[PDB]
């Protein structure tokens, strides 16, 4: 969970990484510490800033084991390794200590600091760009997180996209909604697994998704009732993915109540129209919550729904062809 | 199989969440015919409570445990514990598992574990040379020897998916919807399932796909491995890096999740895997619809080189028992009903009281008189009996305090007992000498007009001989001195506004003049009044003391809200009205 520049000097400034107030410099370094299986890995090298990016075999990286935190001496002779000497090695081992501290008790992903300047008059550090990421579902043991977390690698959260997290967390369940810019196929997919076979499916054959969205964890009728009407709200529909695997408790009478109001709803307000919806499920109350969804093309809707007999991403097929 | 065996014996640590697992669980061991996996729970919040978990029709109690230390004394036999507590305590409790001697394999379902929970679990469970599976796994499922968890759906997806028998297939997922597709693709393409683990979505799960490998490895039922990934972390490269070390016994078939690579260097992207697979040998389709034609390849191939036996599933297989109501609507089993109600049904929107909606009553212009009436009798009353009805409340309604009943309402009042607990006490007291003698009075007195109708004296001689005093004559306070103007207004206006005739209380009226000749408090009393009445007016015999009960219900809650309004005090008998004949005070000899 990637978090803003502001919050994440809030958090080295509480762990006593020189920050600047939110400077004229001499020269500019790279450090930051990267989670892993085992612990987590830091990464020095006295060519920071643009420079890094070529200069890859300067970096100096020692592995952290978990628990096991390595001494203000092992940091400056790893400091020395990556060209350091003297005070510049000693000041640096003590930033890197106190960014270790930071890591560990912040729950952090990854902090990652370039530059790290270095005024050497009066041997004055500044963390010019802070990268942090933090693991967001350790917050209820972080009283002091004044902050929510920005999107990982991608654009600001949209209008709609905003809506999605806030009533996700209200529920036991889970519902994600990503808006791609344009693309004609608007998935509403059960379950993170086979929603990203659906997304692959499609781009595979050649086609465009209008969004990502998946509903898993048996969520209440209303949460799928909102990301129903949201993916139906979206620019050049004409498909409509309504797929999942075989749930193992998602009540799929429960969840398919939710998605038909939220369909009845979209199409009263001119949005479903000449727009073709696939049905492909599977789960407990299957039987009842297929055959309900199959009712909607009685009144209304040009809906062709399938059972397990139908491989899962088949229906993309069906959907691409006609 | 691998992890889960006919000899896996679980503990769930968990609340409602894992009392729904273990009924999922009791269903598999239903169908597979073995004893309850599920041997305790551990749920301080309901500590000490049994759950009553189904397997098929029999119902078997679990009990809820404080602690894992005591679950584990009463059963040692447990080998297994699923967490399915919350992100905030389910590391510690999977913590505690660990440490247990007896727990070889922990699960967990939990979503939103700390990564740095995750890691401290992984390197506990190495250390102790255990298995942890998950965090945010749905579970392990060994087919026809045993399920951990809700994986698996259903009980008609465990009979679709063959899960009632080992296949030949291993399936390892990260994701748990996925894993009843695989196994689903293995019974539709191939022969079935060995196991089926899904391994969690979390960065950091307690056990990696080449664990899991080495295990299917070691399976001789094992002979093919349906692996599903998804793009991010290397789990799967490891996996391709295990499959080109060396030969292996076990075909691989792999799919990859993620090739949006269109959407916002990528070491763990959904292509690079795909090629590091295929490169080891594995059988890696381009889509997810490839996944079938990868099983049937392998099938077909592994019975070809004589590893799989062609033997159809001639299985007679259990169905899971309907409910009782399912089989009654239907008519397929006796079911003899423990009551039988003849005069209210509440089954619609509104009751209907002896076949009439309570609210089509109301807006007729009907009163309370009149669903007396229905209730009682099962017949909407006359203008005439509804009048009848309605002045035989009203006139009956209080009495004052002084009276058993309402004294009793009064004492229960002030012992701060609530209303309808108090009423109740008072109501108690309505019996043969205080308001219910209108029953007798009415059977009586209706046997008098027949057996002895111009020999009063005969009977009285028969009621002193064989009953004792005549119900529904004599008073404590009122006398031909100080006459009973509620029964003077009922008789005159039975008398005088109604053209009724009354044999009964034209007898009970002729006994009083033969009674209070005797003692002057022999007058005919409320209750002989309204019993003759209603005898009169043909009612059941039955109903009769329904009327002072009633009544005299009015009175009774009257006194226990006047006893409340005033902050009445407890109530205890002074000393001076008590005759204390005790007997001599002496001292207790020794035994
Ligand atoms: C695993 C999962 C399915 C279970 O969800 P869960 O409802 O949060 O499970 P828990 O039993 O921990 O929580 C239920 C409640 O019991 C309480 N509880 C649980 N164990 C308790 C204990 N030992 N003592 C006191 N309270 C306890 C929790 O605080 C919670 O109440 P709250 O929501 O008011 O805080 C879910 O967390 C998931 O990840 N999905
Ligand atoms: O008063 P007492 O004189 O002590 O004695 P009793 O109350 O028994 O006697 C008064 C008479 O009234 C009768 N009596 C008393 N209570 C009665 C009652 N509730 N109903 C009818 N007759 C009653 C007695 O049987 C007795 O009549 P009898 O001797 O002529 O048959």
């Amino acid at each position: 969970a990637k978090i803003l520049e502001g919050p994440a000097m809030k958090l080295f400034n509480k762990w006593g990484i020189p920050v600047p107030n939110y400077l004229e410099h001499d020269a500019e370094f790279y450090v930051s510490i990267i989670g892993n299986k085992d612990g987590a890995e830091l990464l020095i090298s006295k060519h920071g800033g643009v420079d890094i990016e070529d200069n890859w075999d300067s970096v100096r990286r020692i592995q952290i084991e978990l628990d096991e935190n390595p001494t203000i001496e092992q940091l400056t002779e790893l400091a020395k390794d990556a060209g350091f000497e003297g005070e510049i090695a000693e000041r640096v081992g003590k930033i890197c200590s106190r960014l270790i501290l930071c890591f560990d008790n912040e729950d952090a992903q990854s902090i990652e600091i370039n530059p790290l300047v270095i005024r050497k008059s009066d041997m004055r550090f500044a963390a010019l760009d802070a990268v942090m990421n933090v693991d967001y579902d350790a917050r209820f043991r972080h009283a002091d997180w004044d902050f929510k977390p920005v999107s990982e690698i991608g654009r600001p959260f949209t209008e709609a996209e905003q809506q999605i997290m806030e009533i996700d967390s209200r529920i036991k369940g889970s519902v994600k909604f990503v808006e791609v810019p344009g693309g004609e196929i608007a998935l509403l997919t059960a379950g993170g697994g086979a929603s990203v076979f659906y997304a692959d499916a499609v781009v595979a054959r050649g086609g465009t998704i209008a969004n990502y969205a998946e509903y898993s964890g048996d969520p209440a009728d209303w949460a799928v009732e909102a990301l129903t009407e949201t993916i139906c709200r979206l620019p050049n529909i004409k498909h409509i993915i309504v797929g999942g695997a075989i749930a193992n408790f998602t009540d799929v009478k429960a969840t398919f109540s939710g998605i038909i109001n939220g369909f009845r709803e979209s199409k009263s307000k001119g949005y479903l129209e000449g727009v073709k919806i696939w049905v492909r499920r599977g789960g407990p109350n299957e039987a009842q919550g297929l055959a309900a969804i199959k009712q909607l093309q009685e009144e209304g809707f040009d809906i062709h729904v399938y059972d397990r007999s139908m491989p899962m991403t088949d229906i993309v097929d069906l959907a691409m062809k006609s | 199989s691998i992890l889960a065996n006919k000899d896996t014996r679980a503990v769930i640590i968990g609340g409602v969440a894992g009392v729904n697992a273990a009924k999922r669980m009791a269903q598999f061991d239903f169908l597979v015919n073995r004893p309850l996996t599920v041997q305790a729970f551990v749920y301080p919040p309901e500590a000490g409570q049994q759950k009553e978990i189904f397997r098929g029709g029999e119902l078997k109690n679990v009990t809820v445990y404080d602690s894992l230390a005591p679950a584990l004394e009463e059963h040692p036999d447990i080998n297994t514990a699923l967490i399915y507590l919350g992100a905030s305590r389910a590391a510690q409790a999977a913590k505690e598992a660990l440490e247990s001697p007896n727990i070889q394999l922990v699960s967990m379902i939990t979503e939103g574990v700390p990564e740095k929970d995750a890691k401290r679990l992984k390197k506990l469970a190495q250390k102790l040379g255990k298995m942890l599976n998950g965090p945010s796994s749905i579970g392990i499922m060994s087919a026809g020897e045993c399920r951990l968890g809700v994986i698996g759906g259903e009980f008609k997806n465990l009979k679709l998916c063959n899960l009632y028998r080992q296949g030949s297939f291993g399936v390892l997922t990260k994701s748990g919807g996925l894993s009843n597709e695989a196994m689903w693709l293995c019974a539709q393409n191939g022969d079935g399932i060995t196991s089926a683990v899904a391994i969690g979505g979390d960065a950091y799960p307690g056990t990696d796909f080449v664990t899991y490998l080495e295990m299917f490895e070691k399976d001789p039922a094992t002979k093919a491995v349906v692996m599903i990934g998804e793009v991010g972390g290397n789990l799967e490269e490891e996996a391709a890096e295990w499959l080109a070390a060396e030969p292996r016994r076990i075909k691989l078939i792999a799919a990859i999740g993620g090739t949006c690579q269109e959407v916002l260097k990528g070491a763990g992207s959904a292509r690079s895997k795909m090629n590091a697979l295929r490169d080891a040998g594995a059988y890696v389709p381009d889509t997810f619809g490839g996944l079938s034609k990868e099983i049937k390849k392998v099938y077909e191939e592994l019975i070809a080189a004589g590893e799989i036996s062609t033997e159809i599933d001639e299985a007679v297989l259990p169905e899971l028992p309907p409910r009782v109501q399912e089989v009654m609507k239907q008519g397929e089993v006796i079911v003899e009903p423990l009551i039988r109600t003849t005069i209210s049904d509440d089954r619609g929107e509104e009751p209907r009281y002896a076949g009439y909606a309570a609210s089509e009553l109301c807006s007729k212009g009907y009163g309370i008189e009149d669903v007396i009436g229905l209730l009682w009798n099962k017949k909407l009353p006359t203008r005439e009996e509804s009048e009848i009805i309605k002045r035989i409340v009203m006139i009956s309604a209080d009495h004052g305090p002084a009276v058993s009943g309402a004294f009793g309402s009064i004492l229960a009042a002030c012992a701060g007992i609530d209303m309808p607990q108090a009423v109740s006490a008072g109501m108690t007291m309505i019996g043969p000498r205080f308001g219910g003698a209108v029953t007798n009075a009415g059977k009586y007195f209706k046997m008098a007009v027949e057996d002895y109708p111009n020999d009063i004296p005969g009977f009285l001689s028969w009621m002193k001989k064989n009953v004792g005093p005549v119900p529904g004559i004599g008073h404590r306070v009122k006398s031909v001195k100080n006459p009973d103007q509620r029964v003077k207004y009922l008789v005159s206006y039975i008398k005088n506004e109604t053209s009724l005739h009354t044999p009964c209380l034209d007898y009970a009226l002729e006994v009083e003049k033969v009674t209070t000749a005797k003692k002057g408090n022999l007058i005919l009393n409320v209750d002989g009044t309204i019993g003759c009445i209603l005898m009169d007016l043909d009612f059941p015999v039955h109903s009769l003391n329904g009327f002072f009960v009633l009544a005299r219900t009015i009175g009774m809650i009257g006194h226990w809200i006047d006893q409340n309004n005033q902050n009445s005090r407890l109530i205890r008998l002074y000393d001076y009205l008590i005759n204390y004949a005790v007997k001599p005070e002496q001292e207790v000899p020794e035994k």
